[PDB]
């Protein structure tokens, strides 16, 4: 459980400790640490540190437009379409690893993302027009 | 002094003692913050309560208190045989100094009546050179803090020889005192043998030694 | 008891350490003279407004003979000297048997 | 706490620093270790001494094509007489600076011993003479004339120094690659403020008295220390935890 | 957590004017305020005036603002958080009513609700404003009676405290001591205990010295054999 | 108070203006500003700009998993352990600079961080399982 401890465990047990996975990835790699410094290792270190933040910030930009700036688990007001999966409540959470589930939505994973921005943020932050001051 | 004190308050071991103080509206207890200090007479002082009820860092949480529209006080819970010393207090606003009290000499009874190890110290060969007549004695751990001045020259108490001195509270949280003498050398040589008189509540076993030998 | 812990982002604390710095110089010579060996051909220009704030009640212990700012300065100027000399005329066919005589002093 | 330092210029000098910074008071004395005489000593001038160096030689650029494009710029025949390079120093202004230094060294160094100012004993001609790049060419003015004065226990004449010019150099003892300095055609003058001094040991005197510090600038890093004695960088940590009765909503 | 120590033991005539000092150590001297108090022959000690080592804005007592005034110089930083400084005070007029012991103390905290009140106290200074002249104490041995508890004797000394009474500082653990006494003449005296196990006289030493300021000390008398 | 104005002031006064300190650090340094650009200054500029964001994002990743995505001051539901400090409420806040406090918890500062992720986020975002829809 020190890192990816529940990679093979159930999606429910993996959902119990998903903080750990998030903590190590951005921070990890110990990047922090003749006269030249133009060596082949330093240039592989810098670009490896650039995608470090540019893959982190690629994901953190998505949660910000979903109301999840500082939450590891948002429940979003987007209804689930039956075409994406036909399995019941306890059918997936007590049976599949997150690995199996990632390939089962990888086909229509982009369709979900586009709809998440519309109802949870594009409309929700607008619904306060009549409720902010009245 | 414009501040008040609960004066002499007593107490017992393992129990509580409260000392109150109230003042006039100029430097009173209403809307003016307060504070309480420990003060061994002659020795270095300490601090106990800050502003109101918040006690000192380090001071055990045994010390309670509060503040009403005039009454200000200090509830010292679970007394231990170190608390026997005079306490004080002072009121202050934000940008002003402290206006101290008067003095509550607190004594904690319920103690064990201790018997002091007392012995008399007579003059030596150096006191006869100056001819100054003096003879003293040592008492320690003679609770309570009561004293009785008496001597015996010619089997009768001296009228001009007794020198009453101030008793002190020993650093072991007990008591200590000594009695001196101011007489002429002729009266020393005129009256040889001597006796020590210490009125101590108990059995009559007091040490007694002569000055000529 | 009954005290909780609270987080503060923006706290002023620091620890002694050293990292990389950079040059800063405004418009100096540019056209009338250029190709400077120190300011290179272009460095990060400094702002005319000086960034300064007076710290009060603070007494941080400095060090000069153990300071690493002079170390990065020492090594920066060295790598800068060589960088401004690598693209210039080499003088290797100047090592040939020289036949000289003293100058004309009458 | 400043974000940008002050105008720091990389004066490549030896024994005597030029154009340095200083902010009043007695001529400051700095040493990594005052008791150890072996360690170097940085000295700062409460006021600078205006010095002028120059070469009187009137040279000419002789370009000769070596290979395809490259051209070797050498000295032609010197026109209009030949003279030796020199650096002037204000004689009256220097006697006051050597006096202010010995005064503040006094309470620093016993204030009972004898001052013995001598030329840079030992060393190399480039590390013992006031070596510096000025006007293109590299001067090496003879220091030995300045420190001849000895002061102890209680229109105008100016001292000058003989100097020679060198075209082949590889400074800070870098033996990797050397460089040729093209002679700057025409006139040359330097005219810089001197603001610092670099002084080194005075032998292994066993107790007794009598000692000072003769000039040596064996290290180039110390030259930059005369400007960075007050600067230090720190790693800011914006995170800080502290307790206080204080909690957010119970369930969320 | 910062120890404060006073000068101590200065005394002069009634119409004189003396200054007392206080050595600080172990706390930042810049913001912690300094104040002073005094206990008289009367029962109640009273507060004087509080000084701020920064800015110098002070509010002394109204009854002493006319005569007593106090200042304080800057500090020398030891580290970033520890430093050592000094605080002085000058008093112009005084009488027998102004005699007694004087203390200084560190300011409580460096904030708002309350700062002016003391915190850590020094060992204190006692001042005698008695017009009688200073005198040199006299030394006597004080021998035990039943030798066939130890100490030494002091008789007739004019003012203040004679303090430490032991030779070479050989024994600091288990050395009970004793306070002073007022004589009918007005010339003080005192004695001192020392609790050490009973042993032979030839094996160990029986020498004690006392320090003085009324007059300097020199002799550390010892005890008579019998 | 333009920057670090209360570095030497009380933790309370420093807590009154801690916005300022936060604003300048990420933005600061004016990073924004022969034919080559391979000089020794440009390479020291780029890596100095990389740790700029990779030390900022090293800290901002911690506040996100503490419910403090966009707050400078969160009060967290983690109880304070007496072993970390024995000083009372007004004993530290009216007496110590933040400098002194940083060395007084630097020993057990990591122990706090690990516990902050568990109660304020690892459990709190889970406590909505029975409260989100019911
Ligand atoms: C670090 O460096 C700083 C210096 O930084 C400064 O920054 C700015 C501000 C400029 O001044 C710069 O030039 C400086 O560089 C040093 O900072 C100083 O520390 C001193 C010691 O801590 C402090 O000295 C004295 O503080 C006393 C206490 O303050 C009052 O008020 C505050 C704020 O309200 C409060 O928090 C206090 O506990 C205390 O109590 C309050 O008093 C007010 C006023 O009476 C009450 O208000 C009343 O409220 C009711 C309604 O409720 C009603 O309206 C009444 O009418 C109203 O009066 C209030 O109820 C009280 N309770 C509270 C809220 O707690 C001051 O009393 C004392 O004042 C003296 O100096 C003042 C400033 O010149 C004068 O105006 C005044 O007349 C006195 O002469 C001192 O200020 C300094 O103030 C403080 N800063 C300054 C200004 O220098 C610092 O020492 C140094 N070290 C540290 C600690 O890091
Ligand atoms: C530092 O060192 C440099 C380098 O000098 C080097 O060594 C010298 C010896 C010479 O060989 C250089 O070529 C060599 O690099 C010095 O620079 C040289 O200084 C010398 C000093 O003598 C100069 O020599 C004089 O040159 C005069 C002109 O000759 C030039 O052109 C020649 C061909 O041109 C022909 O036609 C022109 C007219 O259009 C005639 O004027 C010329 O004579 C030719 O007929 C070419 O070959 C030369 O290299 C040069 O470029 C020349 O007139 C002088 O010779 C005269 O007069 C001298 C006194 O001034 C006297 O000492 C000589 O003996 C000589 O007398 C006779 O002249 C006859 C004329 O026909 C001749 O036929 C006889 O042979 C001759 N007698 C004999 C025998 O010698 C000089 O020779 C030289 O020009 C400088 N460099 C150049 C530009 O080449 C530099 O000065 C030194 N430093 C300093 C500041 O001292
Ligand atoms: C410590 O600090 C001190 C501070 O004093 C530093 O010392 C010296 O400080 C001086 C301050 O003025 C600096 O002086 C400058 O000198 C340059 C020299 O450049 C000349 O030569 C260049 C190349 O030669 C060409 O031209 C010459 C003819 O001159 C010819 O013979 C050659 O064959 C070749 O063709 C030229 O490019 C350059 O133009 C100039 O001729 C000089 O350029 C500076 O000019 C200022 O002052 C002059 C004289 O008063 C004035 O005419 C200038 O006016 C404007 O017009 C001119 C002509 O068109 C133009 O070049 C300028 O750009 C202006 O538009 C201008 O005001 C100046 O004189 C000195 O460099 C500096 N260093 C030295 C040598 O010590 C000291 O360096 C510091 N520490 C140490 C020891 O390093
Ligand atoms: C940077 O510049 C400095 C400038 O000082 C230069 O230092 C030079 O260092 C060199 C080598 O170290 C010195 O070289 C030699 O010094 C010889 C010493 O003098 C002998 O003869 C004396 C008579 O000379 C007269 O002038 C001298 C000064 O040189 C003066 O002290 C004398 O009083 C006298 O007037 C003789 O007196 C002296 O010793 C006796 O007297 C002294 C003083 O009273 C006494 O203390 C002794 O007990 C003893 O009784 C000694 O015996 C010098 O002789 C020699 O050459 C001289 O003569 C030749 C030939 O004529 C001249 O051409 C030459 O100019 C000299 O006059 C030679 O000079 C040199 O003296 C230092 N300084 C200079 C230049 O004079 C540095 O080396 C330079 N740095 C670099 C990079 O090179
Ligand atoms: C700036 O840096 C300098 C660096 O020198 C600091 O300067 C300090 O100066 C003092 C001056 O007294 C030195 O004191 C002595 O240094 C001796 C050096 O040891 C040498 O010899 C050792 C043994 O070699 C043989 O000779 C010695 C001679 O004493 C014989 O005793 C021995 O039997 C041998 O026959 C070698 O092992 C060593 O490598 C050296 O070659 C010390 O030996 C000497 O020790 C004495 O004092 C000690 C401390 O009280 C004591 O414990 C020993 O028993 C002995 O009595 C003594 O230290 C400092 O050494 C020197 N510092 C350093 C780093 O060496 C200077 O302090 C600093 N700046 C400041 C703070 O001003
Ligand atoms: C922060 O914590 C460190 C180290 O503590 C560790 O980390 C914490 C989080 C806990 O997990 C601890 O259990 C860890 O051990 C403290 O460091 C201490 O520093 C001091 C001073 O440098 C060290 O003291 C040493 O003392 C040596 C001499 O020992 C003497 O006493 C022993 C025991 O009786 C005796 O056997 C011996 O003969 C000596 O008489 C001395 O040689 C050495 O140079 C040094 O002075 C101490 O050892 C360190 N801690 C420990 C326990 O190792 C910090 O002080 C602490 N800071 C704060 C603010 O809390
Ligand atoms: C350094 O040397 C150069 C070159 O010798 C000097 O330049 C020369 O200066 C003189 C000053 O009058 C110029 O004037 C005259 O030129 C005519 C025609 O050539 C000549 O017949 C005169 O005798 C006189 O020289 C001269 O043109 C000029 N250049 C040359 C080619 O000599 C310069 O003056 C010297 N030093 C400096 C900087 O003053
Ligand atoms: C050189 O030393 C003398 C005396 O050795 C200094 O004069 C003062 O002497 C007294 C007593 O020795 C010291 O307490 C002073 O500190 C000395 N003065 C100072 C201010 O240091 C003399 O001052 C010393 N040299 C100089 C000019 O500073
Ligand atoms: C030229 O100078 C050198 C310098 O060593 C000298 O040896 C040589 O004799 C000199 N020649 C003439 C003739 O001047
Ligand atoms: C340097 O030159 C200037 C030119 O005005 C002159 O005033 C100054 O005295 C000179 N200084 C020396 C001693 O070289
Ligand atoms: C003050 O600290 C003590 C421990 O030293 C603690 O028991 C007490 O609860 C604290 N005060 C408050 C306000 O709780």
């Amino acid at each position: 459980l020190g890192f990816l401890g529940a990679a093979g465990s159930t999606m429910g047990a993996a959902s119990m400790t998903l903080t750990v996975q998030a903590r190590n990835l951005l921070s990890g790699i110990v990047q922090q640490q003749h006269l030249l410094k133009l060596t082949v290792w330093g240039i592989k270190q810098l670009q490896a540190r650039v995608l470090a933040v540019e893959r982190y910030l690629r994901d953190q930009q998505l949660l910000g437009i979903w109301g999840c700036s500082g939450k590891l688990i948002c429940c979003t007001n987007v209804p689930w379409n039956s075409s994406w999966s036909n399995r019941n409540l306890s059918e997936i959470w007590d049976n599949m690893t997150w690995l199996q589930w990632d390939k089962e939505i990888s086909n229509y994973t982009q369709i979900i993302y586009g709809l998440l921005e519309e109802s949870q943020n594009q409309q929700e932050k607008n619904e306060q027009d009549l409720l902010a001051l009245d | 002094s414009v501040l008040t004190q609960s004066a002499s308050v007593s107490g017992s071991l393992g129990q509580s003692v409260t000392i109150s103080c109230t003042g006039p509206n100029s430097v009173c207890c209403s809307h003016k913050s307060i504070s309480w200090y420990q003060w061994p007479p002659g020795r270095a002082p300490t601090l106990i309560i800050y502003e109101d009820n918040e006690r000192a860092p380090g001071i055990s949480p045994r010390f309670s208190g509060y503040k009403s529209y005039w009454s200000a006080y200090l509830t010292i819970s679970d007394l231990r045989p170190e608390d026997e010393t005079t306490y004080y207090c002072c009121s202050y606003t934000h940008n002003s100094g402290c206006v101290f009290g008067t003095g509550t000499k607190v004594s904690v009874l319920g103690q064990s009546k201790a018997n002091p190890s007392v012995t008399l110290f007579p003059p030596s060969s150096e006191e006869l050179q100056a001819n100054k007549a003096t003879l003293v004695c040592l008492i320690s751990d003679f609770y309570p803090g009561a004293v009785t001045v008496a001597w015996k020259a010619d089997s009768s108490p001296v009228k001009a020889g007794v020198e009453t001195t101030t008793p002190s509270k020993q650093s072991n949280n007990k008591y200590a005192a000594s009695s001196y003498l101011s007489l002429t050398p002729e009266q020393w040589k005129s009256h040889r043998s001597y006796s020590c008189q210490v009125t101590h509540e108990g059995s009559t076993v007091e040490k007694t030694v002569a000055p000529t030998e | 008891e009954n005290l909780w812990v609270t987080v503060y982002y923006g706290v002023p604390v620091w620890k002694d350490a050293e990292t990389t710095l950079f040059c800063a110089s405004d418009a100096k010579a540019y056209e009338t003279e250029k190709h400077n060996v120190w300011a290179t051909h272009a460095c990060v220009p400094t702002d005319p407004n000086p960034q300064e704030i007076h710290l009060e009640n603070v007494t941080e212990e400095f060090n000069m003979w153990k300071n690493n700012m002079v170390e990065q300065m020492h090594t920066d100027i060295i790598s800068l000297w060589d960088q401004s000399l690598k693209p210039c005329v080499k003088l290797t066919p100047l090592c040939v048997t020289l036949q000289c005589t003293n100058v004309t002093n009458n | 706490t400043v974000q940008c330092t002050h105008g720091i210029k990389p004066v490549v000098s030896t024994q005597l620093l030029l154009n340095g910074s200083l902010a009043e008071e007695e001529v400051m004395i700095r040493s990594e270790n005052i008791t150890n005489n072996a360690k170097n000593i940085l000295v700062q001038f409460n006021t600078p001494v205006q010095i002028n160096c120059t070469r009187p030689n009137n040279n000419t650029r002789k370009s000769i094509r070596i290979g395809p494009g490259q051209a070797f710029y050498a000295t032609g025949d010197i026109i209009g007489d030949i003279r030796q390079a020199h650096c002037n120093v204000s004689k009256a202004t220097w006697n006051e600076t050597l006096g202010k230094v010995v005064k503040q060294l006094r309470k620093h160094f016993g204030n009972n011993t004898i001052i013995r100012f001598a030329n840079s004993s030992g060393g190399d001609l480039e590390v013992t003479t006031h070596s510096f790049n000025c006007g293109g060419e590299f001067f090496y003015c003879n220091t030995s004339g300045l420190f001849n004065s000895t002061w102890i226990s209680n229109s105008n004449d100016s001292i000058t120094l003989p100097c020679r010019i060198k075209q082949i150099i590889n400074m800070w003892q870098r033996i990797g690659q050397a460089m040729y300095a093209p002679p700057i055609q025409g006139v040359i003058r330097c005219v810089s403020n001197i603001t610092g001094l670099i002084l080194t040991r005075d032998g292994g005197s066993t107790n007794s008295t009598t000692e000072t510090f003769r000039p040596g600038g064996g290290d180039m890093r110390d030259n930059w220390r005369s400007e960075l004695y007050k600067y230090k960088v720190v790693k800011i940590e914006p995170l800080g935890v502290a307790p206080t009765r204080c909690k957010r909503r119970v369930v969320g | 957590e910062g120890q404060l120590v006073q000068s101590g033991a200065e005394l002069k005539k009634p119409g004189a004017s003396v200054k007392i000092s206080c050595k600080t150590s172990g706390y930042r001297f810049n913001f912690y305020h300094i104040n002073w108090i005094r206990q008289t022959a009367g029962r109640g000690p009273e507060w004087m005036g509080w000084i701020s080592p920064y800015s110098g804005d002070k509010n002394l007592a109204p009854a002493f603002q006319d005569r007593v005034i106090m200042t304080t110089d800057t500090e020398v930083p030891v580290t970033s958080f520890t430093s050592t400084g000094a605080a002085y005070m000058e008093i112009r007029n005084l009488k027998f009513d102004d005699t007694g012991t004087y203390f200084c103390a560190k300011g409580l905290l460096r904030d708002g609700s309350s700062t002016w009140l003391p915190y850590l106290w020094g060992q204190g200074t006692l001042l005698t404003v008695s017009s009688a002249s200073t005198k040199g104490p006299s030394v006597f041995p004080l021998a035990p009676s039943s030798k066939s508890a130890l100490g030494c004797l002091v008789k007739d000394y004019f003012p203040e405290p004679v303090t430490v009474s032991w030779n070479s500082g050989a024994l600091t653990s288990g050395v009970h001591t004793f306070p002073a006494v007022l004589q009918s003449s007005g010339l003080y005296s005192l004695s001192s205990v020392v609790t050490v196990p009973s042993s032979s006289l030839g094996t160990q030493t029986y020498i004690c010295n006392v320090n003085h300021k009324p007059s300097n000390t020199k002799v550390d008398k010892r005890v008579e054999p019998k």
